[PDB]
RNA sequence: GACAAUGGUAGGAGAGCGUUCUAAGGGCGUUGAAGCAUGAUCGUAAGGACAUGUGGAGCGCUUAGAAGUGAGAAUGCCGGUG
RNA sequence: UAACUUGGGAGUCAGAACAUGGGUGAUAAGGUCCGUGUUCGAAAGGGAAACAGCCCAGACCACCAGCUAAGGUCCCAAAAU
RNA sequence: ACCGAUAGUGAACCAGUACCGUGAGGGAAAGGUGAAAAGCACCCCGGAAGGGGAGUGAAAUAGAACCUGAAACCGUGUGCUUACAAGUAGUCAGAGCCCGUUAAUGGGUGAUGGCGUGCCUUUUGUAGAAUGAACCGGCGAGUUACGAUUUGAUGCAAGGUU
């Protein structure tokens, strides 16, 4: 089973709408200046 | 395109009426109905876009047939499910949901076009004696010919 | 006011004032011009005539003597080889209405 | 030609099962850097025309001279000049044909001058004797030219 | 005649048909369909069967 | 004024690094600073290491508050792509696309 | 000689492809695709140039069937009583007159109702 | 000024568009050539100009001459890129 | 309003349906083989829902003008509830 | 009246070479900064690669992967538009919103309506579920020589011609 017509720009495009990294959970990290995942660690 | 008009929002309003069907056979109810729907009738009209106006069918339970009744004529319906044709009410139907009968004969003199389901939706077939919509003042019309 | 003439191969409903455009008439580009063919008037009072009104006449500056826009006649019938692509633009009078009747 | 180009004749893959459409030589003409088909070889471009047109179409050059201007000299002198563009002391236009007895030297040494050149007369193009703008057949070259009729 | 105003007689020369060049020039099969009208052409140089 | 840096010829894929810029673009200089510190894919140090050289030339050659800093944009375009393969069975190999790309940072301010 | 081809029909496809505007992605953008589809634009707007004679005369007979409707005349009476009477005043004509002014339209309503 | 004729495959016939080179003539060009890009420009067609941008050298026009003279299809060849 | 003669250049030698007169077949075939005519091929347009071969009818180009053909005129859908 | 980097030698570049075969043998791709190397001191981010300044330069939006820099293809920004609709992508009709031209009965987008089964080949007949093409690019097929023949043109002509 091989594709029996091309992709479009278009249809390739539509099906990508979902393949996205999304932003991560950070939080105001320690009093240290820094920035860090959430429930994680705030390294020194 | 010397000088022929063509209506659109501005310009078009559009009426509301009242139709009893009571004593009415059903397609020659349906298909002047169908004509004050798709909005000829008046001189404005313009084909693309909906230049009808609105009509209540008061008293669907009232409506007439012919030759057979809930004898004969059938109405079919598929659920593409497989052998099921769960097609059955006849024309009798008008015992049960009427309102249904009259609004699914007159949406069938209607074109399949977008444009053809919004004028579908200026129907309002109800099987009792009085309507919801006096709101919209709406007058009775002399059902000709 | 109101008034229609019989001009290009067709009729016309000029209004007095209001630019119009028709079939090239074979005369001078700013001259003064005028339709022996009217078949009717409105506005207040209406003659409405059998072939034409029986005297009135429709009156016109003449604006401009020019060519439509070039439209592409291009033809072809498939698989069969031919193909056929002719250029055609329109010529037209603009004349501009004054004076009904 | 194909037959010519520098690579082989062995079939670049076999006649069936690969998909590929069928292939004959490397060097053939649809191929890069391929024979090339029919296209310039060397050949003469040269041909012959009946002796009587050669002679009217020189009577013509000429005559058609005389409906504008090929004007007549005495005759020559020295060795070498740029007084050659002093003996345009007549006003003698800018193209130019010296026509000459039978192969003068010198006045011939005369060339390296833009806009002009000479023959003996036996000589005597079809050609420069349009390109010519004006001729001057000097006196005794044009008798001679009269005599060759 | 002025070398940069040559002409030929009026009747003199008219081009060649340059046939497989197009569509609308009316060769492009170029002439024949089928049949032999291969390279070879071999309609063996006057004969039938 | 608003400044920019380019990181030519990363050996990223385009496709992959635009995933992170997506995600940075038209961020505060802060927040895109953190978000591509604490995201996990592979462009981020890059990225990091690209919007900070564009906030410095910002600073030393604009003389700009870097504090007030957005990204103003921020994208990947195709580099060149080297080429390599892979052998498989019956001795068919198969193509390889090595890509990189052009990823470019542009920070800006008070636009006028 | 030899006549390098270039430059010629890198102009030619642009023209063409210039052609094809408002096209759907790839029928805007290849030479062949759009080759194709301006070439049948063309067929579709000589048929429909034709057409459009047809639409605009059935619309305004619809109008003017409604202008009649309106009087209680059918349309198939009144172009049959206005032939009679003579009038000769083509359908857009009709129709714009029903949409401009009734009472007018309505004079040669009677005008119609009258020579029958 | 009239009046006729003008669908068309294989195919016959005719008139032309454009590309390269040559010749002669006449011209443009670092105050910016060709090429490229965009434009809402012109001719009945192939097609021709004009303006702005890019570019940084070479180009047109006229008459005629000659051709490695025109591409969308050959599971065509090469390159690139989906 | 053509016809023939001689000369230059051809293409074609797979045909299709329909109506009709026939052979063959089974008064079977969208069969097959001949005779006559038409259309398709090489013919777009309107009708037959769709539908090379049926019916009307042969597109030089432009119009948002008119009369008709075959078909049609309750609604889809122009036109007689 | 030969080629101008897929052309012209296979080879414009240290080609019979990388590479391929036990071998005979086969056999590539790859030309161009600028006038001048004046080939970017120096500062800034970075381990570097790379980049922003500052500079050389007519030009580096000529920076070495360097003249021009088309198309396929990949991206960022958006004016108009789109989540009840059955679509060979267009065409004809057409409000609405936006814009302003080689200024002419203008340009962009398009609610909605009508009409509408790509091309090529090959066929009696292909939307055809028959063939062919992933896209864009370059390259890719009636030529020349000699004879025969016929028409057209030209010159002489009971002669013509070498
Ligand atoms: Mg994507
Ligand atoms: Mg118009
Ligand atoms: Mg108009
Ligand atoms: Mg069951
Ligand atoms: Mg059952
Ligand atoms: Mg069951
Ligand atoms: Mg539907
Ligand atoms: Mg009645
Ligand atoms: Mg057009
Ligand atoms: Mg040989
Ligand atoms: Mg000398
Ligand atoms: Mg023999
Ligand atoms: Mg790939
Ligand atoms: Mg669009
Ligand atoms: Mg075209
Ligand atoms: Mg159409
Ligand atoms: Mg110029
Ligand atoms: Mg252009
Ligand atoms: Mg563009
Ligand atoms: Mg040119
Ligand atoms: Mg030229
Ligand atoms: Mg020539
Ligand atoms: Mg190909
Ligand atoms: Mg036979
Ligand atoms: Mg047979
Ligand atoms: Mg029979
Ligand atoms: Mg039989
Ligand atoms: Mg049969
Ligand atoms: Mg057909
Ligand atoms: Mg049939
Ligand atoms: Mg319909
Ligand atoms: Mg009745
Ligand atoms: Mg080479
Ligand atoms: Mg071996
Ligand atoms: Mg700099
Ligand atoms: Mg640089
Ligand atoms: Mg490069
Ligand atoms: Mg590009
Ligand atoms: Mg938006
Ligand atoms: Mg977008
Ligand atoms: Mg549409
Ligand atoms: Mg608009
Ligand atoms: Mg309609
Ligand atoms: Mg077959
Ligand atoms: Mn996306
Ligand atoms: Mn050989
Ligand atoms: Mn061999
Ligand atoms: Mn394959
Ligand atoms: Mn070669
Ligand atoms: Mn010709
Ligand atoms: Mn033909
Ligand atoms: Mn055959
Ligand atoms: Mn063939
Ligand atoms: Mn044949
Ligand atoms: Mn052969
Ligand atoms: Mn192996
Ligand atoms: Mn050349
Ligand atoms: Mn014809
Ligand atoms: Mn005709
Ligand atoms: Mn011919
Ligand atoms: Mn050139
Ligand atoms: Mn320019
Ligand atoms: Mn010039
Ligand atoms: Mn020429
Ligand atoms: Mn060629
Ligand atoms: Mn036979
Ligand atoms: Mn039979
Ligand atoms: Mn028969
Ligand atoms: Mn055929
Ligand atoms: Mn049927
Ligand atoms: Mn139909
Ligand atoms: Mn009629
Ligand atoms: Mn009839
Ligand atoms: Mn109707
Ligand atoms: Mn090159
Ligand atoms: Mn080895
Ligand atoms: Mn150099
Ligand atoms: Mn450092
Ligand atoms: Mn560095
Ligand atoms: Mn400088
Ligand atoms: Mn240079
Ligand atoms: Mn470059
Ligand atoms: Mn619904
Ligand atoms: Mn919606
Ligand atoms: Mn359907
Ligand atoms: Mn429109
Ligand atoms: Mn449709
Ligand atoms: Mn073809
Ligand atoms: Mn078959
Ligand atoms: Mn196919
Ligand atoms: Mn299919
Ligand atoms: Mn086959
Ligand atoms: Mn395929
Ligand atoms: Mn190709
Ligand atoms: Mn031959």
């Amino acid at each position: 089973a091989v594709p029996k017509r091309r992709t479009s720009k278009t249809r390739k495009n539509k099906r990508r709408t979902h393949f996205k990294i999304s932003v991560p959970g950070m939080t105001e990290c320690p009093n240290c200046g820094r920035e860090y995942k959430l429930s994680h660690r705030v390294c020194k | 395109m010397r000088q022929t008009f063509m209506a659109n929002e501005s310009n078009i309003e559009r009426k509301w009426y009242v139709i009893d069907a009571e004593g009415q056979t059903l397609g020659r109810l349906s298909s002047e109905v169908a004509s004050i729907l798709r909005g000829k009738n008046k001189v404005t009209y313009t084909p693309h876009v909906d230049t009808g106006d609105y009509v209540i069918v008061i008293n669907a339970s009232k409506i007439e047939f012919t030759g057979n009744k809930e004898t004969d004529k059938v109405y079919y319906r598929h659920s593409n499910h497989p052998g099921g044709i769960k097609s059955i009410t006849a024309g009798e139907l008008r015992r049960t949901n009427p309102e249904r009968l009259i609004e699914n004969s007159i949406k069938g003199m209607l074109p399949s076009t977008r444009l053809g389901e919004k004028q579908g939706k200026k129907l309002f077939v109800y099987g009792g004696a009085e309507h919801p919509h006096a709101a919209q003042q709406p007058e009775n019309y002399e059902l000709r010919g | 006011m109101f008034a229609i003439i019989e001009t290009g191969g067709k009729q016309i409903k000029v209004e007095e004032g209001q630019e119009i455009f028709v079939e090239k008439l074979d005369v001078n580009e700013g001259d003064t011009f005028t339709f022996d063919k009217v078949l009717f008037v409105g506005g207040d009072s209406v003659k409405v005539g059998a072939p034409t009104v029986e005297g009135a006449t429709v009156t016109a500056t003449v604006n401009k003597q020019g060519r439509g826009k070039k439209i592409t006649v291009f033809t072809y019938k498939r698989r069969k080889n031919s193909k056929r692509k002719k250029g055609h633009r329109q010529p037209y009078t603009k004349l501009t209405i004054d004076k009904i009747n | 030609n194909r037959s010519a180009v520098s690579g082989g004749g062995r079939k670049p893959w076999k006649q069936k099962g690969t998909g590929r459409a069928r292939q004959g030589t490397i060097r053939a003409p649809q191929w890069r850097g391929g024979g090339i088909v029919f296209g310039p070889t060397p050949r003469s471009y040269a041909y012959k025309m009946p002796k009587k047109m050669r002679r009217l179409a020189l009577r013509s050059a000429l005559s058609f001279k005389a409906q504008e201007n090929g004007l007549t000299v005495v005759d020559a002198f020295n060795f070498e000049a740029p007084k050659t563009k002093e003996f345009k002391n007549v006003l003698s236009t800018l193209e130019q044909p010296k026509k000459v007895l039978v192969v003068t030297e010198n006045e011939d040494v005369n060339v390296e001058l833009s806009a002009r050149n000479i023959p003996g007369v036996q000589v005597t193009t079809a050609q420069g004797l349009n390109v010519l703008d004006i001729t001057n057949a000097d006196s005794l070259v044009i008798t001679e030219a009269a005599a060759k009729k | 005649m002025k070398l940069h105003e040559l002409k030929p007689a009026e009747g003199s020369r008219k081009e060649r048909n340059r046939v497989g060049r197009g569509v609308a020039t009316g060769n492009g099969k170029t002439s024949g369909r089928g049949h032999k009208g291969q390279k070879a052409r071999s309609g063996g140089g006057v004969r039938p069967g | 004024m608003e400044a920019k840096a380019v990181a030519r010829t990363i050996r990223i894929a385009p496709r992959k690094v635009r995933l992170v810029l997506d995600l940075i673009r038209g961020k505060n200089a802060a927040e895109a600073i953190a978000i591509l510190k604490l995201t996990n894919k592979a462009s981020s140090p890059v990225i990091e290491k690209v919007l900070m050289s564009a906030l410095a030339n910002a600073e030393h050659n604009y003389d700009m508050n870097t504090d007030e800093l957005v990204v103003k944009e921020a994208y990947a375009n195709e580099g060149p792509t080297l080429k390599r393969f892979r052998p498989r069975a019956q001795g068919r190999a198969s193509a390889i696309n090595k890509r990189t790309s052009h990823i470019t940072i542009v920070v800006s301010d008070g636009k006028e | 000689p030899r006549v390098k081809g270039g430059t010629v029909t890198r102009a030619r496809r642009k023209k063409t492809i210039k052609l094809a505007k408002g096209y759907f992605g790839s029928k805007h953008t290849l030479y062949k695709v759009a080759k194709q589809q301006v070439m049948k634009s063309g067929q579709y707007a000589f048929r429909d140039r034709r057409q459009r004679k047809r639409d605009f005369r059935k619309l305004w007979i619809t109008r003017i069937n409604a202008a009649a409707r309106q009087h209680e005349m059918s349309y198939s009476r009144l172009m049959n009583g206005l032939k009679k009477a003579g009038i000769d005043i083509n359908r857009k004509m009709l129709s714009e007159i029903a949409i401009s002014d009734e009472k007018a339209f309505a004079q040669l309503v009677t005008k119609a109702k009258d020579a029958l």
